[PDB]
Formats: C-alpha cells, structure tokens, sequence
RNA sequence: GAGUGGUGGCCACUAUUAUUGGGCCUAAAGCGGCCGUAGCCGGGCCCGUAAGUCCCUGGCGAAAUCCCACGGCUCAACCGUGGG
RNA sequence: CCCGGGUAGUCCUGGCUGUAAAGGAUGCGGGCUAGGUGUCGGGCGAGCUUCGAGCUCGCCCGGUGCCGUAGGGAAGCCGUUAA
C-alpha cells in the first residue's frame, strides 16, 4: 500500500519478458549513446529522456543492451551519463523531494494557519530522511552530508 | 444432424435469454446483444436433448418424475406424463411428498425432471435429500448447483417449454423402440402448448 | 472377503456413510457408472465418462 | 536440598466412590481372601510399572534399549507370567 | 494464461504527411511526438491512448 | 488483533519480558510473592 | 509486506485443495520452493510441476490430486538432532508413521525419514500429511 | 447370536415396508448393513436396522445418558416437557445418538431410541499410537477431532490395555462403537451433556474424511465396520 | 482400617498466565488520530566464508540420590556387583 | 417540564486546556479462499447521436452499498470492504 495514504493503487508498466533488441530496431548502441548525451545537454532528467526516446525515437528502454565495456551487466541512463561525466551529483528523488519542499515553506511563512499542507510538509521531510539514511549507507553521499532548510 | 430445423427453434424463442448472468452458465452463453440480453447457443440445446433422451429411456417409465409450478409449463409435463407414461405433477409442489411417509401421495421417484431450480425450489431441495440424479431445464440466469444433467434454454416462454417437452417425449419414445422411426410420431407441438 | 469403497469420479475422494451423493450410469453411452460426492455437487464440477469420453454435467 | 525419603509402593484411587470400580474390586478381595485394599492395589501397581516399561521399549531404539528389552522378558519368564517364546507385545 | 504480463500498447511505423519521413513511434505517449525531420506532430497525448495525425503503415510486434 | 507476538527466533527477551509483566496480574500471585496475607495475619502464619 | 515465499505457497495450496482446486500458480519462485515441490512429488502428494519464467523471480504451476490433508511452514526453523524427530513427530503429525516432516540439513532438503536414515539432524522448514 | 437371528425372522416376516429401502430389504436384494451407507438413501423406518443389525434392541446396547425436564411459561402455570438423551450400537462398528420429547418419561425414552437407530453411521478402527503398534481394531487409527456449541473434543490413539482416558458420556459412547482404549483432550462446557455427546460423535464420524493409502490400511490394521475374524 | 477425622501451606484441578497453548464488535480488554528512534521481522539469482546450525571424536561435569538385571539379609524395605 | 424576559457564552484576532457513546464500541502491512446485483473516478471496445466535456451496452483497475456459497461464532450475525 500506499506509505502513509494506506491506498492500494496498482497502476504502473507492464514489461514483457525478452532478452535481445527487436528485429525492428535498427539503432545501435553507439547512436542511443549519442541521442543520450544530447538530450541531457538539453537539460532533461534522467526519467524524462527514456519517455522521449520511448515515445519519439520507438526505443524500448536501454536496458535491451549489454554494457561494451563491462560484459557483467547491462547498460542503463544513469550509466551511460557516468561514462561521459554528465551523471547527477545528487540523486535525483532526493533532489525533486528538496525542491518540493523549498516552494512549501516559502508558502507557509505567508499562510501560517494552514495546517492541512504543513502535515505535507513533515511527510515529504520523513521521505527525504528516510533517502538520506539508505544513500549514506551505500556511499553515494558524504559521510558529513546533512539536510537543513536553513541552507 | 438436426432434430428439427434450426428454424423453428428461433421462431420458438429458444435462444432468448434474460439480463441476468451466472459464470458456470457462460459454457452455452452464444453472445451478448447491444441491449445487455445475453443469448442461448442452440446446437448445445439439440446435443443436450439427445443425450437426455438416451438417459431417460433406460428408466422404468412409472418411476420418472416431472414437475412445473409456473403457469406455462403446466400443460406441457401432463402431456409429457400423459405420452411417456410418467408421474407428472404441475402446480404447488406439496412439502413433504419425497420425505414424508405418512402422507397419502408419498413417492419415491428414480430420477426427477425440474422445468426452472427457481420457481421448483421445494422439489429440488427433496430431491437432494433423497439421493437420486436431478435433470434440469436451465436459463443465463440459473445456477447449476445439485444439478447432474442440464439442458440449456429458455424456461419461461410458452412456445419453448412446448417445443422441448414435445422433442424429449418423442426422443424417449424413439429410444425405448416403441416407435420404428421418427416420422411415425404424429402427434403436433400445438396439443403441447397452453391456449389463450 | 470385505467390501470395496465407492469413490467420486470428479476428485477421487472416498464417499462417506450419510453425505449426499449420487451415482448413476453415463447419460451418452450407459457402461459405466458415475459418482459424485456432495462437494462437487454443490460447486457444479465437471465430469468424464472413462468409456466414452462424453464430459459435464 | 533434600535428603532422600522413602516413598509408598502402591498408588491410591483418584476417586473414593466410583460404583464400576467398588463392584470390580470387591469381587477380587473376595475371590482372592486378600486382607485390605491396599495390598490389592499393590499388585496392580506392580502390573501397571511393567506395561509402563514395555510402552516405552517400544518407541526406543540403540543398544541400552535392547539390553533392557531382553532383561524385561527374562524376568517376566522367571516369574511364570509369560511362556517361553513370548515376545514385547 | 495471463500468468506473464503482455502489454495493451504497440509500436507503431507511421508517414509523415507533409515532409514524407518514416518513423517508428510509441501508441500511449506522455509528449507530443513531433517529425524527427521537420518537426510536425505526429501524435497528440491524452489521458490513454494516443490521437494518431499521421498514416499508419503497419503495427510492430 | 493479528497474529499474537513476538514469535520471531530471535526475540526470546521481550518475550520473557511479556510474559512476566503480565503476570502481576493474578491476584494469586501477585499475593504470594508481595506476601500481603503474612502482612495482616492476626494468627501470624499458624494453623492453631 | 511479503516477509516467506514459502508459508505463502503451502497456505495457498492448503486452501486450494478444500475446494477442489485441480492446479494452483505459486507466484513468487525460488529455489527452496523447487526442493520442498521435489519432495512432495516423491511421495504422491502432487502431481506433475513446471517452472515459468517471467522477467521477475519465476512462476510455478502445479498440479494438484486431492490427497493432501493439511501442509504448512513451520516458524520459527528449529534446529533438531539425529536421534530427536519422535517430540516433533507428536507434535506436528496425528499418527507414529504418518505424513512427512520437510528437513534442511547441509546435505541438502529431505523427508524427516531419510534424515533419520542418514543419521544427520537439521532446520525443520514444514510439514504434509 | 441365536435369540437376535429369530428376533430378526419375526420382525421381518410381519412388517409392511411403507419405503423404497425397505422393499430392497424386505425381498432379499439386501442382506448386509454395510450396504445402506455411501450412497445417499434417506432412512426412514426404524425395521431396517432391526432386520439387518437385529443386536442393538440388547439392554447391554443401549445406554441412556441423560434425562432433562424444561419449562413452558403460560397464564394457567408451567407446563412440563422431558427431554431425553439415548445412544445405541453392535459393539463393533456401527452406532447411533438421538434425542427425543414427550409428557412423560417413557414416551420420550421411546422416541429417543427410535431416532438413535435411525441415525446410525459406520466408523473406522485401528492402532496408531508411537508405543503400541500391533495393527488390532481397538482404538483409533489416527487423532481425530469434533465440535459442538462451545465444546471442542480431540480423539488420540492410546496403546492396548490402557482404558478410556475420556469423560463418562465420552466412555458409553465409545464403548457401543468398540473402543476400548483412548487418550484425549477437550475445550468449552464439558457440563452440556447434549453438546459433549455430539462432539464425540462428530469426532467417530470424522475418521472417514481423512485420505489414506493402501499401505497405510495394513500399518496401522484399519477395520471399516465389523472386525470379521 | 491400626488407623481414621480437623486446621494451615505448595503442586494439580486451571488452555484462571497460554513457547507447546488463551483472549480483546455486542461479555474484562485496540492508545481519539498519525509520524518516526532503538528493538524484533524482512523479495529473487551467482560466487566466497564458516560465527550460528548438524555429524564424528579427545578432556571434564565427586559420592549419595533415580531406572534395570543378578546376588546377600525368610521375601521385601535395605545393602553389594555391573549396565544406564 | 410549559409561557414572558435575561448575564456569561455562541462570532473575530493572539495564546492556554487535551477532553467525548473522539463508536465501524472492530490497530496496521502482505498472500490466498463461489457467485449475483447497484453506484462514483479513470481507461478500453462497440453501437447511437440534435455532433455536446452527449446517450446505451460490455470488459479492466481503484473506491462505496446490498444479498449470499465454503468456513467461523454462545448466538445476534460476519462472509474477497472477514469477525
Ligand atoms: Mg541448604
Ligand atoms: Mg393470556
Ligand atoms: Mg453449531
Ligand atoms: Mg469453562
Ligand atoms: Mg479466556
Ligand atoms: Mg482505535
Ligand atoms: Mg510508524
Ligand atoms: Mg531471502
Ligand atoms: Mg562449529
Ligand atoms: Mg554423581
Ligand atoms: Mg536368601
Ligand atoms: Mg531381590
Ligand atoms: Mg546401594
Ligand atoms: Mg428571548
Ligand atoms: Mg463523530
Ligand atoms: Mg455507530
Ligand atoms: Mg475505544
Ligand atoms: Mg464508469
Ligand atoms: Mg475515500
Ligand atoms: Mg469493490
Ligand atoms: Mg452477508
Ligand atoms: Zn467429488
Ligand atoms: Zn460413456
Ligand atoms: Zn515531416
Ligand atoms: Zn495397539
């Protein structure tokens, strides 16, 4: 369910199961690489370029290739960019959480009697803790890292 | 191929169906029509009719039950008993008549026919208590509990109820030898039916 | 010499002394004999004819 | 602890007064000339502690079990109570 | 059965009307897809499936 | 109510810690290990 | 959340089984899942099984012949010893001989009979009977 | 055996069948009591069981468990009915639990009896416990259960010689299916003879819903109804 | 039955303390609601380790007390020699 | 208790108090176990249409009611919105 609605939503994407590209894709990794570096160098997040080169370029995800370099695992956005240097420095949930929480505040220091969006508030921050604590223990944010509206 | 032409099977009303639905009746379920009435398929009425005539001749014909409280099947289980020979009861099914000895019309029937599991409803719970093999007429709308042989089609049209008890009793009749061919059966669907 | 215990067609389970089952002989070809149990009486189970093969109820 | 005391060797009625049991046993104090109940059920403790180790011979198994198992038929025989090719059951 | 998840969407080979361009492209898109070439649209969202302004060619596995 | 709790193989603490809070609620015992009956006996525990 | 593939898989069979089901899908797959089937095919009470493959954990598909009682996982897995079975037998089996109880040991997952056969003890992971 | 053979002669020779399972007995095409159960007939007449198990009419086969009188509150006073609790059986393999009412105690002493043939059932027989296996009918096969009103009751093989480990009602009834040695355990108001009695009947009843194997039959010397030497 | 009654205590009765094995709509009993720290409980596959866990074998856990067979007091209680 | 009057209070701004038959008298998450029939939101298919963000029928998902099978319960009753 739902972590704090207690709903139980079940829409989503429905993936069938395959190994290899389809015999009607005609592009190879090399041009997918580049339709990837450009399309972040035109400012999309990681999320949106695979919905554009799904809907416009009738790419079915990436993760239909395996990775030239390490034959270990196969190739996805976010490894791609890594390759490059264009990665984010930050993971991007944690980043679209605090941007959220940026514009509430700001609105509630000129609406201090609306209650109802402060519990907005105090949920999305126990969602950013909840990031902070699984990214520090992977290692993909610093050790002294901490999170301060104040900032 | 056919016992009669497909036809007079359509001018009967056979295939005609009510809104309702049940998931163990969807196996004879033909097509739903864009007014939310669901349709018979009714090459699986004419196999059922045939093999349903080949159990019922088997029986000793005294020990065969039919029943009907619904006005419009009346006629036809008398006319049914009347032709085969078997008990026919149409009306109030009086309670107790399978489970109660000291009544003055206990019976004990070997198999029992059920025009409608709805309206019938006394004499299929006596049958079930009694142990014997039920055969039943049933429609979209029914249930296919406690029944062992079903026949599917429209149960409530008084054409359709004439039409199906005039092929079972000439089915039974072919069957059991006591006619050498079918067109010897001279006996019309019309003499089955309720007037007025 | 004992006696044999009748068993369901549909599920094989053993009959037991007062549930309410029935047996009769195939409706289609009338050389075997079918049993059902209560149980799949009452949830409409389908059955097969060992001889001929004819199916459902 | 405890020093040790020496405990009774019979094993009294859970029930005072059940009327099957009364009947029973004052056909035995009678057919037998026995003097009190309580040397009745003496004997029938003693029955009672030989079922108690067949029982449990049965469900055991290694190389105590079997030493103990004959033990128990060789003095059940001794006394006269079973015949020479008896077995456990 | 339906034990394995099957998608109700395709892909779809379309020409463009105006530049005359070959594309292959998404049927439930969440963007306006728009002519790799000349950039005229092709397909408009909705809250499902897509409204298709192009010449359907063939349906892809 | 769920499934009563803890059963996990690794949580024999709180489950000695359940068993002995509640505990303290029969009268029994809570009256035999406080000793209350000793504490007003006028007979001070004798039998004569 | 899910926390046992494997109470989930007995329960659903258990459950299937009291009315009438023919073949059940066990939907999250795993290995432990395929010995315990194993087993359970060797002394009649399943029929034949399949592995499915998804692009998730796997899909089982069994079929099932109306002579299975009751099964379940027993939780928490207690370890036990070679010569120690009969205590649990009492407790979890109605009869001295009847049904099986599933053991892992570091031999690999076995009736509680071929254990005992072997002289080596293990994890209780469920019974059948 | 030879009073109950001529009582069984007498009986059949004067009776008037009113059912269809009393014709099949009253002409010969049955001749055993197994053969009126697994198959659905409705049993209606109290002679059938007479014919075909003519030892339960014996006074050592028919036990009386209880006898209550309850009230009915009208204008003109209390009006008094008996409630009577009766169980009958061959000692064997077959047996039988009913309840019957009336004015005075006779009259419902009468009818109990009669619905306790009329709702006879065959049970199953065995050894099954860890420390007797000597594969004789004279226990269970195998722990069973049964249930009534609030009262729960479990049935365990208990080895030879061991006796009824049971409450009294629990003890008749077993003793008229031939039992001879139990262990058990119970829930709920034990003090409701009526519930008590049709739990344990429950409980014999319930020893032919468990599926079993061939090999099982031997193992654990399985009987279904009479032992038959 | 040379004993048999009274009073007080512990265990059983009692699944009225519940691991085995209890309850919480109307009978005693779900915090007015929710967020989250420790703790407990945690999805599938591959490789390594061997702490938990299982098997075998060395050194220990006095005697008395308990169970079994045999032997000595007339038998026994008791006492000795061996096995556990 | 009924009738004629009437202070606090009932309303707004800034604080404190933390209580109700605050009751679904039913703690929360996950898997599984017949059907039938209304209604609200989204999506898909078909047919109408005065071309309307319109109407009718069927199916999937998520909410919200009723009748009810197995099972449960001392019973009242609960029964895929589980007790
Ligand atoms: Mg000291
Ligand atoms: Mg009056
Ligand atoms: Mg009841
Ligand atoms: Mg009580
Ligand atoms: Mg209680
Ligand atoms: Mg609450
Ligand atoms: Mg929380
Ligand atoms: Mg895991
Ligand atoms: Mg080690
Ligand atoms: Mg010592
Ligand atoms: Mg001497
Ligand atoms: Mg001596
Ligand atoms: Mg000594
Ligand atoms: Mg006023
Ligand atoms: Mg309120
Ligand atoms: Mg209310
Ligand atoms: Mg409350
Ligand atoms: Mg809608
Ligand atoms: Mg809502
Ligand atoms: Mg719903
Ligand atoms: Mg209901
Ligand atoms: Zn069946
Ligand atoms: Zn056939
Ligand atoms: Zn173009
Ligand atoms: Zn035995």
């Amino acid at each position: 369910a739902r972590m704090h609605a207690r709903k139980r939503g079940k829409s989503g994407s429905k993936r069938p199961p395959r190994t290899a590209p389809p015999i009607w894709l005609e592009y190879t990794v090399e041009d997918i690489e580049n339709l990837v570096v450009k399309l972040r160098k035109e400012g999309y997040s990681t999320a949106m370029i695979g919905t554009i080169l799904r809907d416009q370029y009738g790419i079915p995800t990436v993760k239909l290739f395996r990775d030239p370099d390490n034959p270990n695992r196969k190739l996805t956005i976010t490894r791609i960019l890594e390759k490059h240097g264009l990665a984010p420095e930050i993971p991007e949930d944690l980043m679209f959480l605090i941007k959220r929480a940026v514009n509430l505040r700001k609105h509630l220091e000129q609406h201090p009697k609306d209650l109802h969006s402060m519990r907005g508030l105090q949920l999305i921050e126990s969602k950013i803790r909840r990031l902070v604590k699984y990214y520090k223990r992977k290692g993909k944010l610093p050790k002294d890292w901490r999170y301060d509206p104040e900032q | 191929e056919y016992l009669v032409p497909l036809d007079q099977y359509l001018a009967a009303g056979v295939h005609i169906g009510t809104q309702q639905k049940t998931k163990d009746m969807k196996k004879f379920i033909y097509r739903v029509r864009q007014d939310g009435l669901y349709v018979l398929d009714v090459r699986k009425t004419d196999e059922r009719l045939k093999v349903a005539g080949k159990f019922l001749a088997r029986f000793d014909p005294q020990s065969i039950l039919a029943v009907s409280v619904r006005l419009y099947g009346q006629k036809p289980v008398k006319k049914f008993g009347e032709v085969t020979g078997a008990r026919a009861i149409p009306g109030r099914f009086l309670p107790g008549t399978m489970t109660n000895p000291a009544v003055k019309n206990f019976f004990e029937p070997d198999v029992i026919i059920i025009t409608d599991p709805r309206a019938d409803h006394q004499a299929m719970k006596e049958a079930i208590e009694i142990g014997i093999p039920i055969v039943a007429l049933v429609d979209t709308e029914n249930l296919l509990s406690y029944v062992d042989l079903a026949i599917p089609t429209n149960n409530k049209g008084r054409k359709a109820l004439a039409l199906i008890y005039w092929i079972l009793a000439r089915e039974i009749l072919y069957n059991r030898g006591e006619i050498s061919s079918r067109e010897e059966f001279k006996i019309p669907v019309e003499e089955f039916e309720m007037k007025i | 010499l004992k006696f044999e215990i009748p068993v369901c067609t549909s599920c094989g389970r053993e009959i037991t002394p007062r549930e309410h089952a029935t047996h009769f002989v195939c409706p289609n070809c009338g050389e075997a004999i079918i049993w059902r149990c209560e149980t799949c009486r009452l949830l409409a189970k389908p059955y097969k004819c060992p001889k001929c093969g004819w199916e459902g109820p | 602890g405890d020093p040790k005391r020496q405990r009774k060797k019979y094993e009294t009625p859970p029930h005072p007064w059940i009327k099957e049991r009364l009947d029973r046993e004052r056909v035995l104090m009678d057919k037998y000339e026995l003097k009190n109940k309580k040397e009745l059920w003496k004997h029938e403790t003693q029955l009672k502690n030989f079922r108690r180790r067949a029982r449990r011979l049965l469900a055991a198994r290694g190389k105590q079990a079997e030493i103990e198992r004959e033990q128990l038929l060789a003095r059940l025989k001794r006394l006269g109570l079973l015949p020479e090719d008896a077995v456990l059951d | 059965r339906n034990v394995i998840p099957m998608p109700r969407s395709r892909f779809l080979r379309v020409k463009c009307i105006d530049c005359g361009n070959e594309q292959i492209v998404f049927s439930h898109p969440a963007t306006r897809v728009r002519c790799n070439v000349c950039g005229a649209t092709l397909v408009e969202p909705t809250g499902g499936k897509g409204i298709i302004r192009a010449k359907i060619l063939e349906v892809l596995e | 109510p769920g499934k009563k709790a803890p059963n996990g193989e690794f949580a024999g603490r709180k489950l000695k810690l359940k068993r002995k809070k509640f505990r303290w609620s029969d009268i029994r015992y809570k009256r035999r290990v406080l000793r209350l009956k000793e504490k007003s006996d006028p007979l001070e525990g004798a039998p004569q | 959340t899910l926390l046992d593939p494997l109470a989930n898989a007995l329960s659903h069979i258990t459950n299937s089984e009291r009315v009438g089901k023919r073949e059940v899908y066990i939907k999250p797959a795993s290995k432990l899942i395929g010995e315990v089937l194993r087993v359970m095919q060797k002394y009649g009470y399943i029929g034949e099984f399949e592995f499915i493959d998804d692009g998730r954990a796997g899909v089982y598909r069994v079929q099932l012949l109306g002579k299975i009682n009751k099964a379940g996982a027993i939780k928490p897995r207690f370890p036990v010893k070679a010569r120690d079975y009969e205590r649990w037998e009492k407790r979890f089996l109605p009869a001295f001989e009847f049904g099986i109880l599933i053991v892992s040991t570091s031999q690999g997952v076995m009736s509680h009979k071929e254990a005992r056969e072997k002289g080596i003890g293990g994890r209780l992971i469920a019974y059948v009977y | 055996s030879q009073e109950w053979k001529e009582y069984a002669k007498r009986v059949l020779d004067e009776w008037q069948p009113k059912t269809k399972l009393g014709m099949l007995v009253k002409e010969g095409q049955i001749t055993d009591i197994h053969e009126i159960f697994r198959k659905g007939y409705q049993i209606k007449e109290p002679e059938i069981i007479d014919v075909l198990l003519p030892e339960v009419n014996a006074r050592e086969n028919q036990e009386i468990l209880d006898i209550a009188l309850t009230v009915r509150m009208t204008d003109s006073g209390r009006r008094v009915r008996f409630r009577v609790l009766a169980a009958v059986g061959n000692r064997d393999g077959y047996v039988g639990l009913g309840i019957g009412h009336g004015r005075e105690v006779g009259i419902a002493i009468r009818k109990a009896i009669n619905y306790a043939k009329l709702n006879i059932i065959e049970i199953k027989r065995g050894c099954g416990s860890w420390e007797c296996r000597c594969r004789r009918p004279h226990s269970v096969p195998f722990t069973v259960e049964g249930k009534e009103g609030s009262v729960r009751v479990k049935l365990i093989p208990g080895p030879r010689g061991l006796g009824l480990v049971i409450g009294d009602v629990g003890k008749k009834i077993l003793r008229l299916a031939g039992i001879q040695d139990v262990w058990s355990q119970t829930l709920g108001e034990t003090r409701t003879t009526v519930n008590f009695a049709k739990a344990v009947f429950n409980a014999l009843y319930n020893t032919n819903k468990v599926v079993v194997t061939p090999e099982m039959i031997e193992r654990y010397g399985i009987v279904v109804g009479r032992a038959m030497p």
